[PDB]
RNA sequence: GCAUUGCUGGUGCAGCGCAGCGCGGACGCCCGAACCUGGUCAGAGCCGGAAGGCAGCAGCCAUAAGGGAUGCUUUGCGGGUGCCGUUGCCUUCCGGCAAUGC
């Protein structure tokens, strides 16, 4: 469109003015629509909009960049800190046989992550791991962990379907302490937070065995429901860590911001596949840019800032190096301001050929040679005379006069 | 729902309805498309009664699910093949156990196929569902080719004279292309015994899943060609309003709904009753 | 239910092949030579009686040698790579039809 090029230049213009709602309201709609499409719950979306507003207007105003692009930084930076206050919070193992309880909804990725946790604590942390299953509801859920234990090379605790889940976890720790196992990885069944019956089972199991780490496993693609899930699972169990699974998917993973907001418990692990190798320690910088979606905007903001940052440092470094006060660059500027005078020093101070010849010698020099007279030597002196049409003695004469000038400059002013 | 009766129609109540629509995971492009039909509908008849907004919403939502209301007809073919596809952990295997018992209820012989030859004890899991219904399960040890196993299950379903065969597959994420061309590879070897087979490509989608369901339907349909949808784990706080965006975009029919972990906890999809349960103010 | 036999299929090796990762080069982008590359040559230099030239330094532009960020691009090389493809094969492992026997 014809008005498209006109409207683009009006917004692209350097907004020196204070970051106010007038510029925000038009572009804040893009952020709210992306967050809802990312799958972030409304109580966290509505509270985060107000959280950004207090920081956006509050003395955080830039002269350069689009007004609707300098506020995106405030959205982006506050998203990273809200998601991961601490980077890589690993499972505590500074106590006797450590208990790691795994709880979440039906089919979140619990038993697989117990298996992926085994390889982590066995190869990267070298611990005596023991795996147990309290899932006596899902068909062959016990045999599932049994094969996963054989895969990593971790010892597995035997269990029946006839066995009570509360007695399994109680007798599991008994064998764990006896053989002095470093970590006791406890796997539980799929539990719906609505169900009073099994939600009472996990609470009783959390009481039966004191878990130093109560990891809440949740699917990365889970939508608005994560609000109801995070509330009930933290209000019933004292959680200490979140495990986000199926992060390898194309899903934005909006629940990750929804879980960290409501529970307040930090995300500790990320699953990137079905395999046992597929476990990564939590990092918010990566997942924050994945929830935002708009990367083509952030790719230019970080590219424009770098272009300015390199130019601001290079123009200041040259000024800090030339801060000594005198060099041949300043001496040449004195000659031209003197030649510009219609009366001349010859008639004022009571010889003319000397000044004209002196300008030509400094003119033939490089930028480096003018800034530092000490680098001029043998071949460097022969180069100046060849192009200037003077002699080796002429250049050497000029340099001696300049040396006495800087000695007189530093001694006075 | 009852709190809407004692309120006056304004821009504040429309914002109250939009936020209760978004909390169902319906979407942005799907929620604002209905609000455009509601704001137009409120001027068409010119009604300032609270009783109308609850009725108008049920009418337009029920119009979308009216296009996608066709039930599954497994009868006629022998063996009728139902290919179970979807992402990792949505209820695929459990749904087969629920399905096979509703077909035995209808009086049709059922056989099962253990196709998740990638996930640990998945053969063993489907084998328990076979024993729960007293149905034969064609299976091979985990690690074997899924496509070639389902092929041997069809060759068995034909020879043993079976009315319905439900074939299981592994949990696969739409972005994992190698696993997607593996799903295509399953159907390719299926056509070697029957060009009509698979007679159904049932996609299982978790009720709690968000806007991932959009690409979950898109890329699964683009690859194999979905003909069925089962909205499982709907028994919780999960409304699964994302199904309105799916039917409006691809038009794949919803066949059944998962409402529990037990065999009896499965019902065929009903359009009118689904809307009533969406705004259920219950504890 | 178990064995024998036929056919067929998967695993399982093994060899090619792809995908991939690592390292080396292309191509390209950006940076880039006081002088010993070129263009332009301010100032200044030179030849001639003048007119006119010649020579050429800085700067600036281009750019060998050579760096640097990186790439649904291209290739060579190598793998305690491989939810891929393929041919070949043997010991067992496991399936699918079919024939017999307890
Ligand atoms: N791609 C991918 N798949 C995952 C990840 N984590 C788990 N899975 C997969 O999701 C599915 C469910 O995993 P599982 O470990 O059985 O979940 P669960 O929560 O124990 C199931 P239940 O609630 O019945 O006990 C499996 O197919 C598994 O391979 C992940 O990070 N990425
Ligand atoms: N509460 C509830 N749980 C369900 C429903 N349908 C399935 N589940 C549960 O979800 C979990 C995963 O079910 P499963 O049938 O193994 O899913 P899947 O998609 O085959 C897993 P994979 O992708 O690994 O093969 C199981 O714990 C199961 O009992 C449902 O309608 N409600
Ligand atoms: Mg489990
Ligand atoms: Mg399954």
């Amino acid at each position: 469109n014809l008005t498209d090029r006109l409207s683009r230049t009006l917004r692209n213009i350097s907004g020196r003015g204070r970051l106010t709602e007038d510029n925000v309201k038009d572009t804040l709609r893009e952020v709210r629509m992306a967050l809802l499409e990312a799958d972030v719950a409304l109580p966290v979306v509505r509270e985060f909009i107000n959280r950004v507003k207090e920081k956006a207007v509050g003395h955080e105003v830039n002269k350069s960049l689009t007004p609707g692009q300098e506020f995106v930084k405030i959205v982006r930076n506050e998203l990273v800190a809200a998601m991961g206050e601490e980077n890589q919070t690993l499972n505590l193992a500074a106590q006797p046989p450590a208990v790691v309880l795994m709880a979440g909804l039906q089919g979140a990725g619990k038993t697989t992550s117990v298996g992926k946790l085994g390889k982590f604590l066995r190869e990267k942390h070298k611990k005596k791991v023991l795996v147990v299953s309290a899932d006596v509801y899902r068909p062959a859920a016990i045999k599932q962990l049994e094969t996963l234990a054989e895969q990593v090379g971790v010892d597995f605790f035997p269990s029946d379907v006839g066995q009570k889940p509360v007695d399994i976890v109680n007798a599991a720790l008994k064998e764990a302490k006896l053989k002095f196992y470093d970590v006791l990885l406890v796997d539980t069944a799929g539990r719906l937070h609505v169900d009073e019956a099994m939600m009472d089972e996990i609470k009783q199991v959390h009481a039966s065995i004191n878990p130093v780490e109560t990891l809440f496993v949740v699917d990365a693609m889970t939508g608005q429901d994560a609000a109801n899930t995070a509330k009930a699972f933290n209000e019933a169990l004292p959680l200490t860590g979140v495990v986000l699974t199926k992060v390898d998917g194309d899903a934005r993973g909006g629940a990750a911001l929804s879980i960290r907001h409501i529970t307040g418990k930090p995300i500790k692990f990320l699953g990137v596949g079905e395999k046992t190798e597929a476990l990564e320690p939590f990092h918010p910088d990566r997942i924050a840019s994945r929830i935002l979606g708009m990367g083509d905007v952030l790719s230019l903001i970080e590219d424009i800032e770098s272009k300015v940052d390199r130019a601001q440092a290079e123009k200041l470094a040259s000024k800090l190096k030339k801060g000594d006060g005198f060099d041949l660059n300043d001496f040449l500027e004195q000659l031209r301001q003197m030649k510009n005078m219609g009366g001349m020093a010859s008639l004022m101070g009571k010889d003319d050929k000397v000044l004209v010849r002196m300008e030509a010698i400094i003119n033939s020099m490089t930028m480096k040679e003018r800034a530092k007279p000490e680098i001029i030597k043998g071949s460097r002196k022969r180069r100046i005379a060849a192009g200037s049409g003077m002699q080796v003695q002429d250049v050497n004469r000029l340099l001696k006069q300049f040396d006495d000038m800087q000695r007189m400059m530093k001694k006075m002013k | 729902i009852s709190l809407f009766r004692g309120k006056k129609i304004d821009d504040d109540l429309f914002e109250e309805l939009e936020e209760q629509l978004l909390i169902a995971d319906v979407g942005v492009e799907t929620t604002r498309k209905i609000i455009t039909n509601l704001t137009e509908g409120a001027s068409r008849k010119q009604l300032r009664d609270a009783e109308a907004l609850y009725g108008l919403l049920k009418e337009e939502m029920g119009e979308i699910l009216a296009k996608v209301d066709e039930p599954l007809n497994v009868e006629g073919k022998a063996p009728f093949v139902i290919l179970m596809v979807g992402v990792n952990g949505v209820g695929k295997t459990t749904t087969i156990g629920k399905l096979a018992r509703q077909f035995e209820q209808q009086g049709k012989s059922v056989m099962l196929a253990a196709g998740d030859t990638f996930r640990a004890a998945a053969v063993e899991q489907l084998q328990v569902w076979g024993q729960r219904n007293n149905i034969p399960v064609i299976a091979q040890h985990t690690g074997a080719d899924s496509a070639s196993v389902i092929f041997d299950a069809i060759q068995a379903a034909k020879a043993r004279n079976i009315d319905v065969l439900i074939a299981d597959t592994a949990g696969r994420l739409q972005n994992k292309s190698h696993l997607m061309e593996e799903l295509k590879k399953i159907v390719r070897v299926m056509k070697k015994l029957d060009v009509e087979a698979p007679h159904e490509v049932m996609l299982t989608i978790d009720a709690s899943t968000g806007q991932n369901a959009v690409s979950q339907a898109k890329l699964f349909h683009e690859a194999v060609g979905l003909t069925g949808i089962t909205l499982t784990k709907l028994d919780g706080t999960a409304k699964g309003g994302v199904i309105f965006s799916v039917a409006d975009q691809f038009g794949i029919p919803i066949r059944y709904i998962g409402v529990g972990e037990r065999i009896e906890d499965l019902r065929p999809f009903k359009a009118d009753d689904f809307i009533e349960a969406l705004f259920a103010r219950e504890d």
